[PDB]
């Protein structure tokens, strides 16, 4: 599980694009946290609990922290935009919608080991590019 | 090497220290022989520390402590001091001999590139090369092939 | 089935708490914000919970006898009330009502509570008074620390085994010996194969007349006391409950403050300027009476500063 | 008697590190091979930990592992230690606590190892396993798996919900089989196998250092579940008769309990090696 | 009867050494073809190797091999033994537990090296292998392919260079070609073998010297893949005909395995030759 | 290979320059396995993840591990100097800013394996400058 640059640059063009890293080039100190504990929480509960917990936007948490799964949409969806003609035959090339919930989309494309790659590859992109920038 | 000198008198110690005497049969202190492939490979690091001022001692010091950092040479630290003060020796020999010489010979426009090469001697350079060749004697005379 | 655990008939309580847990039925709907409050969803999550509270354990389990005959003969040790929490951190929460949101330390293969070796390890290890790093942040709090721990670590030792004084420096050297088989400063000493102090995995042994799990609230009263409570449920080990710790331990010998080992500790008694005034034992029996007694003390697991995990003789 | 094979029974969970920095969730992850990408034991490790076993034995580990680093003289080591390969793998299912897991494709190594290197019952265990491997192709008509053999384990999930068992008769395991591989054994596909056995389904153990009662780190390791199966072949090299009788001995014996890998003072490591009985 | 083609199949992870100093993160380096930088064995650890296993028979030795580097009779060895190349390394997938891979480079420089040296069979595989090369190159056309010949690996995945397999299915891949090249086969473009065969790509082990339980030592070490196929040249020079033929008798038997490397006490090195079947 | 003279004056004025070496010839004893995973972490998981990990400021650290990238830049640049200028050159030869962080640097303009190769070789110089000095 090498985590490539181009992952990477998506990783940062979506936390930018959901409002977690400010054109000052710093971030909330507890999206770090959100981060790391969405990563254990994939791999200890599951995918769909894990989502579940991150998506909700009625938490009394600190930020928001239903942005991650917008930025991890941003990732896959940019991944998926680069995937050939040759994945497409075996891989679902299909943008997630967008204003459709992640585990909705999780629960309807059954719970393919495909996702699961993605979404654990997303995770650790978003946490590397997060660590390319500073605390607020 | 030069006779004019404590590096002579060093060089002859260090011989008669670490050359095996098989005519008694009590010791005789013990000999690393990758310290002969580490002063050949090393010999660039080794001319840049002694091209240094006034810190070259501690320096050698450092670095052969630092290379040689396992618990099979707490055994041969004589021999590392002991090499580190000779090259030390040689390398203030061979400035106070050839660096005028040296600067002498470059900027004399009657010698072509090929003799000036052959007549510019490096200080460090040499001093390594006389402390391996020194230490190649030493292996040449101790190792027998039983 | 649903009780008496074994290999047979069980599903494996990890996978029962973590994989199945929210599993996705026809008519449930945890995913919106009004099904994660409704009556379904907890009814739900209900039977999940008492399916996973269910289950008792046997004391002539072919599981534990097989832990006994691979580790050796358990430290036998009760679960008071309220009971035992291992694994607390562990991520498993989605949001819903009726869910439990704190996590468990299942074993993966066979699924039964255990409290892993490294906690055992740590617990034991806290009240010894090396255990804190000499660090720059730790530094102020050090002193303080050692000269505490130092004072329990010796009032224990007098009185489990028969040694009359024991000095700072010996308690260093007796603790890094047991924690890291090693001296104070990091060295090494030529130990044998049965000279080394392992930590093995704690188990649940015997749920006796009852379940061996259970579930229990906490419930976080705000800053604000105008504010509602929000209570948060978590999954214990019941209260009278068998737990077995499993330890390999050696005897340890004291010559002149320094550790040593045993051909070491049997050549110098065999010296000729040997004295008994400075050579000292404490015997794997003792090390054994010792942990016993700190568990006893301060007990194990998560939220022990409020009572959660204290043991007692069988 | 050149070539025997052995079997690893893990008794608690292993885990033996790669080293390698990952930047994920798992800090430190297990030994993976090199061409099947699945969990093994290097055999460096294997050989340090039963040299490490019988270190007592001066001229025993010098005549079969070789002299110490140390020596000034070294001596060549006789036996030769082959790297542990994975044979089964327990996974949790709602009928039972564990089964058996294991794949076609490692049952294909298996036979093609045994095949090659010759071990001593090596002829019956092939004959057997390749007749095995073609009634489960036969059956399995190269769609996707997951055949049980006890009758009472129908429908039982395989850890995953999709992943769900098949009792096919006319497919007969024998005893033998079923001491190597496991009871309550369980036939995967190559791609459940490779599910099951991947980073995010292999089991994880979260662990912190804590400083005067308060957290300071926090990791999470890569374990080898307990119960777990894994062989390994042991060529002896013109070795001393008497020297490799005690090593066989010692080494088969009820009582012997090796530690391989990491961890061993929180309990990790510890395993049982046993031989491959006759059919 | 002169000048025949063997292949190495390797059953174990191979180390053979290169003799230099590398100043890095990977201290013990494999030995690299000159010219193409793949992976090789030296035709001097090669004849070494074989040595070894036939220093039993000193008359077959001396005849063939030449006379002990201490005898006070010199006596020239008589076979010549080419150096090995690298012909198919085993590559991660998703499909299949792994996929033997092969360069068109390398298949250019086995018909070149077939046409250069007259191996014993060596006209139908050229004829075949020159066919297969045109057929891959008309279907590729300058781009970066990667084909697999078994309708069933489609869309195989090498993991290491994250691309996927096609199928060309109107290119026929013969039994004999099948044998040569291994089951499972990919033919790829060279930057895609140069990659996965580059120091970065190859498996790399971490190694520990651990003195009472504390490490001492810390190296990495880089091995050659378990299953990858090398091919050597040997040509008998004015041999007799009887030492010949037990010679190749020996080798080319099932249960003959050669060490060829370093690390012989672990399970290094070790290695099945077999000869050129004709097509 | 060898031991390359100039890359190891290099390393020398970047370790001074970059504060890690004290006036009293010193370092802090962490900055040595600090090198020596800097390289094992770029074989093993990639460049720009192993420079993320290694440039982070927010980190649970002993010292200032953020400081071996600027030695790190400092050689890089000092290497890049000098390069010979003649039409059939690979190397770009063009000057990391001061200004540019290593990681962004390497995303913005990362498509060839020259900055692979010139950060290996500066990681091994550091590595063997560094055993001029002593440890604190």
């Amino acid at each position: 599980m090498k985590i490539s640059k181009k992952q990477i640059e998506y990783a940062i063009e979506a936390l930018r694009a959901n409002n977690i890293i400010t054109n000052d080039n710093q971030y909330p100190k507890v999206f770090k946290g959100y981060i790391s504990s969405f990563g254990a929480a994939v791999i200890q509960s599951g995918l769909i609990p894990a989502i579940i917990f991150f998506e909700n936007e009625d938490n009394d948490a600190n930020a928001d922290r239903h942005k991650i799964i917008g930025v991890l949409k941003d990732i896959i969806n940019a991944m998926r935009q680069q995937y050939t003609v040759t994945d497409a035959t075996i891989l679902v090339s299909s943008q997630i919608p967008a204003n459709y919930s992640m585990a909705q989309y999780i629960i309807e494309h059954g719970n393919t080991d495909q996702l699961l790659k993605e979404i654990t590859e997303a995770a650790v992109a978003m946490k590397l590019a997060l660590r390319m920038y500073k605390s607020e | 090497m030069s006779k004019k000198g404590k590096s002579y008198v060093k060089f002859n110690m260090l011989l008669q220290k670490y050359i095996l005497k098989n005519k008694d049969m009590q010791e005789s202190e013990k000999f690393l022989s990758s310290v002969i492939q580490m002063i050949r490979a090393h010999a660039e690091i080794l001319q840049i520390i002694l091209q240094n001022e006034d810190k070259r001692t501690e320096m050698l010091k450092n670095y052969f402590d630092n290379n040689f950092n396992e618990s099979c040479h707490l055994g041969y630290t004589g021999l590392f001091e002991d090499i580190q003060t000779l090259l030390c020796l040689r390398y203030q020999e061979n400035i106070q001999d050839y660096q005028n010489r040296n600067e002498i010979i470059q900027q004399n426009t009657i010698l072509t590139s090929d003799e000036k090469e052959i007549l510019i001697v490096s200080p460090a350079m040499d001093a390594i090369h006389t402390i391996f060749t020194a230490l190649q004697f030493i292996h040449f005379i101790n190792y027998n092939k039983d | 089935m649903p009780k008496n655990y074994t290999l047979q008939n069980a599903s494996n309580l990890g996978w029962l708490f973590y994989k199945d847990y929210y599993r996705q039925e026809p008519n449930v709907d945890f995913i919106s914000t009004q099904g994660k409050e409704s009556d379904t969803t907890a009814d739900f999550f209900r039977k999940t919970n008492q399916r996973i509270t269910a289950y008792q354990l046997n004391s002539e389990s072919p599981l534990v006898a097989a832990f006994n005959n691979h580790f050796g003969t358990p430290l036998q040790l009760k679960t008071i009330y309220p009971g035992l929490i291992t694994g607390s951190g562990l991520p498993h929460q989605t949001g819903s009502k009726g869910e439990f949101k704190l996590g468990f330390q299942f074993d993966y293969t066979t699924g039964l509570p255990y409290i892993p070796g490294s906690s055992i390890k740590g617990t034991l290890r806290s009240m010894f008074p090396f255990s804190l790093k000499d660090k720059g942040s730790t530094k102020r709090i050090l002193p303080e620390y050692r000269k505490e721990r130092m004072e329990y670590i010796r009032d224990l030792i007098i009185e489990v085994t028969n040694i009359n004084e024991i000095s700072d420096t010996e308690i260093q050297a007796l603790e890094y010996a047991i924690f890291t088989n090693s001296t104070p400063s990091g060295k090494t000493i030529e130990f044998s194969l049965e000279e080394k102090d392992v930590f093995y995995d704690a188990f649940v042994a015997d749920s006796k007349d009852g379940v061996m799990l259970s579930d229990d609230y906490i419930t976080p009263h705000g800053e604000n006391p105008l504010k509602d409570p929000k209570p948060i449920l978590f999954l214990k080990i019941r209260p009278d409950v068998t737990i077995n710790f499993y330890f390999k331990l050696c005897t340890t010998h004291l010559y002149k403050e320094k550790v040593c080992s045993s051909k070491q500790i049997e050549e110098i008694k065999k010296q000729n300027d040997f004295s008994s005034s400075d050579y000292k034992m404490i015997t794997a029996h003792q090390k054994r009476n010792l942990f016993e007694k700190i568990l006893l003390c301060i007990g194990i697991g998560a939220k022990t500063n409020i009572g959660y995990g204290q043991l007692k003789k069988l | 008697m050149t070539t025997r094979m052995y079997v690893i029974n893990t008794l608690s969970n292993m885990h033996v590190g790669s080293g390698e920095v990952n930047y994920g969730v798992i800090a430190n992850l297990i030994q993976r091979d090199s061409v099947t990408n699945l969990p093994n034991i290097n055999s460096s490790g294997l050989k340090g930990a039963i040299r490490e076993y019988f270190k007592e034995n001066e001229d025993l580990v010098r005549e079969l592992f070789g002299s110490a680093p140390r020596d000034e003289k070294t001596l060549p080591g006789k036996v030769r230690f082959f790297e542990a390969n994975l044979l089964s793998m327990p996974v949790r299912s709602d009928k039972v606590p564990f089964l058996m897991a294991i794949s076609d494709e490692v049952l294909q190594e298996l036979i093609t190892k045994m095949k090659f290197f010759n071990c001593e019952e090596a002829t019956q265990y092939i004959s057997h396993l390749s007749t095995l491997l073609d009634n489960i192709k036969t059956q399995a008509q190269g769609t996707d798996f997951a055949y049980v053999f006890d009758p009472l384990l129908q429908g039982a999930i395989i850890e995953e919900v999709s992943i769900r068992a098949t009792c096919p008769s006319h497919i007969p395991l024998q005893p033998s089989l079923k001491k190597l591989l496991g009871d309550r054994l369980v036939i995967l596909s190559h791609k459940y196998f490779s599910i099951l056995s991947d980073d995010n389904h292999l089991p994880v153990l979260s662990r912190n250092n804590l400083e005067n009662g308060q957290s300071a780190n926090l990791w999470y390791e890569q374990v080898l579940p307990r119960y777990s199966r894994l062989y390994f072949m042991l060529m002896d090299g013109n070795a001393q008769s008497e020297y490799l009788k005690k090593f066989r001995d010692t080494l088969c014996t009820p009582s012997t309990i090796i530690q391989i890998g990491a961890n061993a003072s929180i309990g990790y490591g510890y395993c049982q090696i046993s031989e491959l009985s006759p059919f």
